[PDB]
């Protein structure tokens, strides 16, 4: 029983997580949005709650698919989807040299 | 011209808008469940 | 509804082909030289 | 000067790195081909040769232009331009979660 740590909190950080990263696409093309805190409080709890890029990849797809989705129920260009593989791709590569950085090495 | 002509074989296969993509979750999110 | 309604701001950039991509090398490929 | 390690040795990597990235989208829809073999090859040596996701997420970039740009002269559906963003993020996915199992946490 992690210290208290129910299958709950770590929903509330997917639910948390889910939104964040919601947030980051939308900040993504903010003009003065700081999107990295979006990405680094993503980035943060990712790595702090043991976060795989599978939910990463996973929930990107989701989201993705909501947009594809309005976009056609509004005939929006739908290559506004980029933004999207570069948030999906920038978030993990963000995070990913966090974990590069969190490993320490001889030498 | 350096020998490396990328193909890949464009215009194989058939994709949708959101066209597939990290669907393949990769088998990591079993991260927990008991 | 669930309230988080996705918005985004469709249709507001002006994207082509391979439209933009990793092209922010994101500032790690710095890794070596001297 | 590491043990013997000049800049070649890991631009040669790169090359490698480079046509392995390569043979991993040609081969992502192969029939019969171990892509896994392509991917487990460029995550080994990627992250061993402390190749940062930079330039998996740059070469990919260049790559993905060589393909659009035949798309164009050839008249081909660039719709295949989704293997590369699954082969990207695969990749990325792939070597990122390698990087995260290297790390020895307690516990």
């Amino acid at each position: 029983a992690m210290a208290r740590m129910s299958p709950a909190d770590k929903r509330k950080l997917l639910d948390e997580l889910r939104s964040i990263y919601r947030t980051i696409v939308l900040e993504y093309f903010n003009t003065d949005a700081k999107v990295n805190e979006r990405i680094d409080e993503f980035v943060s709890k990712a790595f702090f709650a043991d976060i795989s890029v599978s939910q990463v990849l996973e929930i990107h797809v989701e989201l993705m698919d909501t947009f594809s989705k309005q976009l056609k129920l509004e005939g929006r260009s739908e290559d506004i989807l980029l933004d999207y593989r570069l948030t999906l791709i920038d978030v993990i590569a963000h995070l990913c040299e966090m974990y590069r950085r969190s490993i320490p090495r001889e030498v | 011209a350096m020998a490396g002509i990328i193909s890949g074989t464009p215009t194989r296969i058939s994709v949708d808008e959101k066209t597939e993509l990290a669907r393949i979750a990769k088998g990591m999110q079993d991260l927990e469940s008991e």
